[PDB]
């Protein structure tokens, strides 16, 4: 009704002159936001010996009070590639480790996983045994030493290996014919694969896993959960900040 | 033949957001065609093409009754940290960033019965000593008269007015880049009905959208919950 | 007014089935009409009738039901019209949305039920394809949805991509009687795969 | 003049499959011409242009006798991890990869004498509660009628039907990307012969080839034997 | 494939002023348009287009009285370290550099009343045994006669005369590149007034500007205060 300004008639609104651009919406770009390293997960090393289990790279159903957790939960289907940074931080005395090789093995979505120490290295009496699936071969094996290491880390890029054209972040159905409470929001292979960290350190320290998601694509936006509580009616939340009145 | 190279002091460090990729170890994987509808590339677009309902006292609406007048029915300070903007998409998306720029579009939807009618005065009050308490006070400001029964829905744009090019997403004790004023809605007339025993009150749903000039910059990490 | 959810439906056959695909014509996948429930004065904002499509009502989808029942996979969209029967003295409003991969349902999986949505959800349900059903202006919502899912087709026994959420935003006030919520569902561009054995 | 360089943190690590070569220390070796027939460049080609025999109870064939009917003579679940696909080239090649896509071609060769005849019904049954026990049950599915004595050999293609673009090579407790159903062969009629004392049974050899649309991706390392 | 590289000995060192940038970690920030008047790009321009007042005994001027003659009213040695150049822009800007080149422009402004008059002789005396004590001595040098009452302001350029292409900003015990001589101002006549009881003295403000050929090179760090 009437539309634009200053007569005050019913339905009439005053003039507004829209602002000019400046930032160009570059920062709200989906793939820009996800192409950075995020500290998601922290994990323990397995001993060289025994029958270790692989850790699945699935950052999807998180509750973590971190920016990547909510963000990954903003869409229904997701596709992206992956980059990893694995670091190693001592939890004991750094002089406990004189060599400290760490074998990292990455497995594509669908890879077989049973391993037991099976590859023997021999030298002057004593010997060392590594896992059947830690050896360098078909899938990537990375070996880094923690001892004098200036960064006690490694890192590499890996692609989207799932069989699904897109990863369902939410799934209204079951991933298996038997409908068990377990297979509910499920679907097999909705992830990035799995890794196996193995080392004579294992005690002595842990890791720090960071994910970077290059080439991200999101489908079907979903509600974004709050992050903070609701302040009192008619008030404003007040947070500590850079700006703030001294 | 070996190239003379000098190692920078920041040498073996991490730096999380480097503009460069790591070395690939599992080449040549061709990915299946992903048809699938509804891909979005920028969060600002879904913020602009979509509306959420505000949280007025925990409900997505304010009420007019057959007894109203003077006092403001809805009042919220213009800051993304405002309470009534709590459950919204725009407010929630904002927590990922440090600064915002632009307008917010609010649209009120009167859901009182067809046999019901009322008129509202909605005002945008700029920063001031203390917020008006009655409508005769606020009506000196930018305002619009909404006569339901002409249009059941009404859109009002809260403008961006500030000496700074961007304002803060995360508010705190009032600063010059913290708050931009208040949005208030008054009842120009109380609810009238065909039978006050059947319809004594009507609810106005209030929804928010990012305005056409709205923008967000500076991605930030989540601080301790509060 | 018709709202298309994400896009218009297509009749393209699934990229991942090398076995014969049967296109069910309109006269085969017909249309079915249900009463969703009754909206009362006592129910409060946030309350929602959750209607995954179809899975608890597949058995009442006559023709379509018989064909789907005999095959392993199905790709198809839906054409739904939700209505409400209220007088011009009733106040209130719903938000009826079409949600891909809706979940909450505490594994009462694929059963039409009623729940209380959690605030940030009812506030933001409008972020999904939807239409508001304000009792002072309209009585219907019309949504048309394309096939959607992680793969080119699914097994409706184990997955219901689309689920219709009818949510109360403004409570029912006015005359004491309830407002019945009604819904017509019509499978669209249905394609069926791999016939199953005889039921002996 | 020395170039400013920053050492990445993953610096002195190994990474087994880097897409790059090591430094050469024994240059200029010209290798003799290698004529030699039968070079192959891709394993999928030899998998498609070649057939292997299945392992039905340890033998490469199933039998029909003059007493048969109802029950299935051959049954195998559609998974490369199936038992009857055990000694085959396609199954064995597959263990090097994580995922597969496409069809399998099976061809049955009746080796019963020329004085012998029988008819078979071969069906592809999709995933279901539990696999048919008689042919009248399975015949509702995709099937073909093989009358020996028309052609002594018969090719049947097990299709790829799944919501996923690839399925798993390494199966396990039934999942949606583990198994694709069952392949069954029934006797439409029992073996007839010119003299039942001379020929009482006939054997059908069953061979598998990779279908035209078959493919394998994701090379994987061998796990503990089982 | 890995490139043969040789690490220079000055390898992991710092070197504060390297002509190169560090690695960026927060890309793509478009900065708001900064209109704002009065941007300056080179300090020498503001030094040349601007004047400051000297510090003659703590005041920005020297005085002539009705009793003057012979003796110099103002005397300063030509060095940026001179006392009377103390509070000036040119002197202060100079402390950021090691060497200077060029002339200085001094302009005297007579602020005695309109009913007042006097004449000055301003001389540039080159390095010498010891600085003249009377004007008849200095008048043998480069000098100008300023008759107030002709022009109330008078500009005089102290030239650059030296065998070196630049001289030192930071002076010390007299060296050949430390000092360039003296600037003196004498009273050719004492102040005359319409009534000596009302106006007995008049003040000449003295201001300095960088000359057209003035320049500064070699940025230097601030030493201990003195």
């Amino acid at each position: 009704v009437t539309n634009v300004g200053e007569d005050g008639e019913p339905g009439e609104t005053e003039p507004r002159h829209a602002l000019s651009p400046v930032d160009m919406h570059v920062h709200t770009d989906v793939s820009f936001l996800l192409d950075r390293f995020f500290d998601v997960e922290t994990l323990e090393l397995s001993n060289l010996t025994g029958s270790p289990a692989t850790h699945v790279l699935d950052p999807f159903g998180s509750t973590a009070q971190l920016a990547w957790a909510r963000l990954l939960n903003t869409c229904t289907y997701f596709f992206s590639d992956l980059e990893l940074s694995i670091q190693f931080k001592f939890t004991t005395t750094p002089s406990s480790v004189g060599e400290g090789f760490v074998w990292v093995k990455w497995f594509p979505v669908g890879a077989p996983t049973k391993t037991t120490d099976a590859w023997q290295l021999e030298g002057g009496g004593n010997s060392v045994r590594i896992q059947q699936l830690a050896v360098a071969g078909m899938s990537p094996t990375v070996v880094f030493k923690i001892a004098g290491s200036r960064s006690q880390a490694c890192g590499f890029s890996v692609p989207y290996t799932s069989m699904w054209r897109v990863v369902p972040v939410f799934y209204n159905g079951w991933g298996a014919p038997t409908k068990e409470k377990a297979t509910y929001n499920w679907l097999p292979g909705a992830h990035f694969g799995s890794i196996l960290l193995t080392s004579d350190a294992h005690d002595k320290g842990g890791c720090y896993l960071r994910y970077r998601f290059p080439r991200a694509n999101m489908y079907c936006p979903r509600p974004i959960p709050p992050a903070f509580t609701r302040p009192a009616d008619k008030t404003r939340h007040k947070f500590p900040t850079n700006i703030n009145k001294q | 033949a070996p190239i003379r190279v000098v190692s920078v002091p920041e040498s073996d460090s991490f730096m999380s957001s480097v503009p460069d990729n790591s070395t690939p170890l599992y080449p040549k994987v061709v990915v299946p065609p992903r048809q699938v509808p509804g891909r979005f590339t920028n969060f600002i677009d879904v913020a602009k093409q979509t509306y959420s309902f505000c949280s007025i006292s925990g409900k997505p609406y304010f009420e007019v009754t057959n007894t109203s007048g003077d006092e403001p029915l809805f009042q919220m300070d213009v800051s993304l940290s405002a309470a009534e903007l709590h459950g919204t998409y725009v407010a929630s998306l904002s927590s990922f960033f440090a600064q915002y720029r632009g307008s917010l579009n609010f649209n009120f939807i009167f859901t009182g019965a067809a046999a019901t009618k009322a008129k509202f005065l909605v005002a945008f009050v700029p920063p001031h000593s203390a917020a008006p308490k009655t409508r005769d006070e606020a009506m000196a400001c930018i305002h619009a008269v909404w006569d339901v029964g002409l249009n059941s829905a009404f859109s009002f744009n809260v403008p961006y007015s500030s000496p700074a090019d961007f304002m803060a997403v995360y508010s705190a004790e009032a600063t010059v880049v913290n708050v931009s004023g208040w949005l208030q809605v008054y009842a120009l007339t109380a609810l009238t009905s065909t039978d006050i025993a059947v319809n004594s009150k009507g609810r106005v749903l209030v929804a928010v959208s990012a305005g056409p000039d709205f923008s967000l910059r500076h991605p930030v990490d989540l601080p301790d919950k509060q | 007014g018709t709202t298309y959810c994400y896009s218009k439906p297509d009749g393209r056959p699934p990229s991942t089935v090398s076995d014969p695909v049967t296109r069910l014509g309109p006269t085969l996948s017909r249309h079915y009409t249900f009463k969703v429930g009754e909206w009362p004065h006592s129910q409060s904002h946030g309350h929602a009738w959750i209607c995954p499509l179809p899975s608890d009502k597949l058995k009442k989808m006559g023709s379509f039901h018989e064909v789907v029942k005999a095959h392993h996979l199905v790709k198809n969209g839906w054409d739904v019209v939700v209505q409400v029967n209220a007088s011009f003295a009733h106040s209130g409003a719903l938000c009826v949305a079409a949600v891909p991969e809706y979940e909450h349902t505490h594994e009462k999986a694929l059963k039409w039920s009623e729940l209380e949505e959690p605030a940030y959800t009812y506030q933001q349900l409008s972020v999904f394809p939807h239409q508001l059903l304000n009792l002072r202006t309209n009585s219907s919502v019309h949504l048309v949805m394309p096939y959607i899912g992680p793969g080119p087709t699914t097994n409706l026994t184990l997955h219901n991509p689309w689920t219709i959420v009818i949510l109360i935003l403004s409570e029912l006030t006015g005359p004491g009687q309830t407002v019945p919520v009604t819904m017509s569902v019509a499978p669209i561009d249905a394609m069926v795969n791999g016939p199953l054995p005889n039921p002996e």
